[PDB]
RNA sequence: AGGACCGAACCGACUAAUGUUGAAAAAUUAGCGGAUGACUUGUGGCUGGGGGUGAAAGGCCAAUCAAACCGGGAGAUAGCU
RNA sequence: GCUCGCCGGAAGACCAAGGGUUCCUGUCCAACGUUAAUCGGGGCAGGGUGAGUCGACCCCUAAGGCGAGGCCGAAAGGCGUAGUCGAUGGGAAACAGGUUAAUAUUCCUGUACUUGGUGUUACUGCGAAGGGGGGACGGAGAAGGCUAUGUUGGCCGGGCGACGGUUGUCCCGGUUUAAGCGUGUAGGCUGGUUUUCCAGGCAAAUCCGGAAAAUCAAGGCUGAGGCGUGAUGACGAGGCACUACGGUGCUGAAGCAACAAAUGCCCUGCUUCCAGGAAAAGCCUCUAAGCAUCAGGUAACAUCAAAUCGUACCCCAAACCGACACAGGUGGUCAGGUAGAGAAUACCAAGGCGCUUGAGAGAACUCGGGUGAAGGAACUAGGCAAAAUGGUGCCGUAACUUCGGGAGAAGGCACGCUGAUAUGUAGGUGAGGUCCCUCGCGGAUGGAGCUGAAAUCAGUCGAAGAUACCAGCUGGCUGCAACUGUUUAUUAAAAACACAGCACUGUGCAAACACGAAAGUGGACGUAUACGGUGUGACGCCUGCCCGGUGCCGGAAGGUUAAUU
RNA sequence: AAUUCCUUGUCGGGUAAGUUCCGACCUGCACGAAUGGCGUAAUGAUGGCCAGGCUGUCUCCACCCGAGACUCAGUGAAAUUGAACUCGCUGUGAAGAUGCAGUGUACCCGCGGCAAGACGGAAAGACCCCGUGAACCUUUACUAUAGCUUGACACUGAACAU
RNA sequence: GCUCAACGGAUAAAAGGUACUCCGGGGAUAACAGGCUGAUACCGCCCAAGAGUUCAUAUCGACGGCGGUGUUUGGCACCUCGAUGUCGGCUCAUCACAUCCUGGGGCUGAAGUAGGUCCCAAGGGUAUGGCUGUUCGCCAUUUAAAGUGGUACGCGAGCUGG
């Protein structure tokens, strides 16, 4: 049947990828969970 | 139904109920002075008054108070308005101006139709309660001298003043009791809005009841979590309120504001 | 004309068989109901957890729901195994 | 390579979403392919996506988001004015052949078009973030005309036939051809025009709106297709040479008419209905400030500019969502022949495939089917499952009924083919000839050719002619719920939820009520014929007695009674 | 009767025979008038009963066509599993024995088939009980609290009258 | 100064629902089946007042008495709660004997025919339907007859799911 999940590129950065995180308060801190806390290469896309 | 014309009665051939047409409102549609005016049911976050989905509405129309003084009108036309079925005049004034009004009684064509001091008691325009006979014909009031709401409810709505009832207050609404009020304030005088209108009854859901407001109907449904009484095995007893507000009765509305107005109902 | 009638697309799931370490974490086969409507669908948007949404079944809120998932208080407490 | 079989409203073709080199060539076969593998969407190399007209950028705004200042709020932060973003919607312009191993309305050829600057020429009042118009919008239904396109004929090229006949009556194939340019047609809509006057359009306005007069009409917008041109060009069956075996260079006939269609186009139409159907910009126009021999405006042409990203391939699937090369899921577009009501269904075109273990055997038993003597529900919880009915036309049809229905009730009869009526009929289509005229895709009269159902007699074949696929089983009594609808995604579709109707109750608008610490928002740009909450659940006849208990409504004199002094 | 315990009530009907069904009666264990009462044409993938047709549902299965099952070649799983040299019977026994006792029987090993036992496989029983466990729900349980509502003080002033 | 009377007295202050359920445990503890027991049940025998016209014992037997079985209704709580799937049906069974039919006998209140009862006997045989989920039962109609019981009330890694 239809599994959970579908594609979408455009209608996922509008809710993750920096401008999605950082215009969001503890959503800055997303950003430095991993890039400061932790080490993530990169994290923040679709 | 009981005068003119012969309202039909819609015959059921496929589980149809009678509706209530008019004559006809010379074009189909509108004008130039109306807007979209959104459409929710949520209010900026979340629900609210639930129920309420409908579709298709656009069509704003407007102009009330009717300040526009001493320079006639000609009614080229009746017209429709969604949500307020009460139809809604046009009018056009000596100088190419176009306004809406409220179609209260017999009117149609050519009609003198003045606001202003004195200007023509009959069902023409608005005019200061100051100056109004026997006002036993009365159309909708101004709860403030300069506003022009009240009852936009045309639809065969009433407001009786008394006549010459001096102390610069007083009027009559339908069934909303009596309240006093400023004279400075206009009104219509028209005093009506064909109430033959809200009458044949919507027909069976959809068909056009679903076009505006949902199941709004949901009773008991049981599920002791979602309303104040339900569950059990076919039934439901206790109180029966809505929120431990109380149902049956009570009343609400306390030290508001004006709160100078009398006689109202009880039972 | 009609929440009108028979019936494909489309939408839905009443019955039986098979499958039950499946082709498949709900389907296949033969039938079955709606099919201009409270219809059906693409795209995007809005409601956040004691909160939402609900034609109401405690149903749905990412294979999770009589209170989601993730991290924390946390080595909760466990007269029990 | 030849057969064979399968799909063909697709199992074909195109695109979006998503994917992100999977595309093409060469190579190699460890791992990956549920086997082998010389093969692949696998490995390693290379190569491969060329734009002023397609799309994104970009103007415009929807839902909604953000939000100077601002209003709120312990902090975080919430709301929101100006304003600024946001497509799934509106704004400008290209086609047809050709070509690559792979690109293609991007490259080549042929023929075009849009907009901006600059210039030359001509004529002229130009000018907003502003006013007006316009963009600009529903559902349903009923045509007519047309095109796509198919069929038949004509024309052109080709063959005379592994077996009886066909060497002109015949069989096969082709018969195509665009934007743009001219023509303003079947239709659609709407009276022009001039002058003056003004309490309107936030200021102004010749514009729009209103008012008077005056003179004519035969106008003015819109518009599918057709016809010329594009195009003595291209393409074109097919031949001739060369082949790497895929294919290449050259050459190249006819290329028309008649009928038949659409769900496409005229049609953002016409008719009609109630539930009364985005916005903003471009666009046209009117003026303000300002300009004031100027600049600008309109038109013609000359020229320059049209940047930057995307473009490969999969795309109902082996490239996307399902861990899989998974019998599942996934939006839009296109729409050939015979038969048919048809996008059903069957057989086929173009085209795409045989589904990545096979070879034998021919037990029980399991799955999917076919046929069954006599009986015919005896089975069983229950006719579960099967078997059964099944089409068009016509005859004919009960209780009951809200007069609509029940109803395809039920139950019957005719159906193939041939000849005739009639060499093709009724109907449909509409050619010169003729008649006339502002005038012409004119009109009228003529009815050639073309197409063509049903019926009625008569005859004939089989066991059977709605022969296959496809395609209601019918009726009688009774419970429940009026009825369409909704529900437990994944054991319950129901008598449950909803429903229209009814009733009680609350709410005078800063409404009751709800979201919210608040501001604010919904209710509603509504206002008691309105909005909310509760219960009942069409309709018909109705809805009795109890106010002791609890709750609610009124009173509030007297008793009891908080903080406070 | 979607309500009747007695209950297959009693009478009638349909049947060769009817604990169901339909029509009555009333003795309503324990119907009843908008937590609606009695009717109701039409509709229903709705519950119950009867009939015609139809038949492999059945008496009672037969044959046949295909996909497996079997054989060969290639690839190549699964749960489970203390260890095995893993027979029947009667008794025994923590109480239903392949394993103890007595006794009977039995040359060693595969292949295809069937499911009686290995209290067979699977999930620390969901029933029952318990823990001074959990959760959600109810109310005239207890204690609180948002909201509603009362009053005083205060932001809150000037005059007059009784 | 306390029916802290739940009287060594958890608080000053404390009711319920769960089939929407959940966890930690238990066969320390219920439900099914096994097991122990046999009161109860069923089967048999002892005494013999009575009935049987008469006559205790063809047939039956009061008041009372002793046992057999493991089969009903039960008692217990030993085996399973890190799972032993309930009733009925289908399929297919296997044993007992306290025998339903058939076979052989004794008595009879046995003329015959048919029976009554008791002894012996397990070779074989031992119904289709209507109603109901039924087992059973009642009813229709057959039959020589339509046996009683054990086998986890035989039989779901065999079917069904009323
Ligand atoms: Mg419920
Ligand atoms: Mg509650
Ligand atoms: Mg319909
Ligand atoms: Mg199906
Ligand atoms: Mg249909
Ligand atoms: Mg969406
Ligand atoms: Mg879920
Ligand atoms: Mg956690
Ligand atoms: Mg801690
Ligand atoms: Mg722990
Ligand atoms: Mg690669
Ligand atoms: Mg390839
Ligand atoms: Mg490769
Ligand atoms: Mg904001
Ligand atoms: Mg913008
Ligand atoms: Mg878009
Ligand atoms: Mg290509
Ligand atoms: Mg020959
Ligand atoms: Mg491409
Ligand atoms: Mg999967
Ligand atoms: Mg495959
Ligand atoms: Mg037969
Ligand atoms: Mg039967
Ligand atoms: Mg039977
Ligand atoms: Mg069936
Ligand atoms: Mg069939
Ligand atoms: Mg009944
Ligand atoms: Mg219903
Ligand atoms: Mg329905
Ligand atoms: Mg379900
Ligand atoms: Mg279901
Ligand atoms: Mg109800
Ligand atoms: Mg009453
Ligand atoms: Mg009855
Ligand atoms: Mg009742
Ligand atoms: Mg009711
Ligand atoms: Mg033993
Ligand atoms: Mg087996
Ligand atoms: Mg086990
Ligand atoms: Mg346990
Ligand atoms: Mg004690
Ligand atoms: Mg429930
Ligand atoms: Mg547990
Ligand atoms: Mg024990
Ligand atoms: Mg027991
Ligand atoms: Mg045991
Ligand atoms: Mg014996
Ligand atoms: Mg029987
Ligand atoms: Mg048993
Ligand atoms: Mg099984
Ligand atoms: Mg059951």
């Amino acid at each position: 049947m239809k599994r959970t999940f579908q594609p979408s590129v455009l209608k996922r950065n509008r809710s993750h990828g920096f401008r999605a995180r950082m215009a969001t308060k503890n959503g800055r801190q997303v950003l430095a969970r991993r890039r400061a806390k932790g080490r993530a290469r990169l994290t923040v896309s679709k | 139904v009981k005068c003119k014309p012969t309202s039909p009665g819609r015959r059921h051939v496929v589980k149809v109920v009678n509706p209530e047409l008019h004559k006809g409102k010379p074009f189909a549609p509108l004008l130039e002075k109306n807007s979209k005016s959104g459409g929710r049911n949520n209010n900026g976050r979340i629900t609210t008054r639930h129920i309420g989905g409908g579709h298709k509405q656009a069509y704003r129309i407007v102009d009330f108070k009717r300040n526009k003084d001493g320079i006639p009108a000609v009614v080229e036309r009746l017209e429709y308005d969604p949500n307020r079925s009460a139809n809604i005049a046009l009018v056009l004034y000596k100088d190419g101006e176009r306004r809406y009004i409220l179609a209260p009684k017999g009117l149609k064509a050519g009609d003198q139709i003045q606001s202003g001091v004195d200007a023509a008691i009959k069902p023409g325009n608005t005019l200061p309660m100051r100056n109004i006979p026997v006002g036993s014909t009365v159309h909708n009031v101004e709860m403030k001298p300069g506003k022009g709401g009240q009852l936009a409810r045309s639809a065969g709505t009433y407001v009786q003043i008394v006549a010459r009832d001096g102390a610069y207050v007083t009027l009559r609404l339908r069934s909303g009791e009596m309240r006093k009020v400023e004279a400075d304030c206009r009104a219509t005088l028209g005093e009506v809005g064909n109430a033959e209108h809200m009458l044949r009854v919507l027909g069976k859901a959809g068909a056009a009841r679903w076009r505006g407001v949902r199941p709004t109907v949901r009773g008991t449904a049981m599920n002791p979590v979602d309303h104040p009484h339900g569950g059990g095995e076919g039934r439901n007893f206790g109180k029966h309120p809505v929120t431990p507000w109380g149902v049956q009765t009570k009343g609400k509305k306390t030290r508001s504001n004006k709160r100078t107005d009398k006689f109202i109902v009880r039972r």
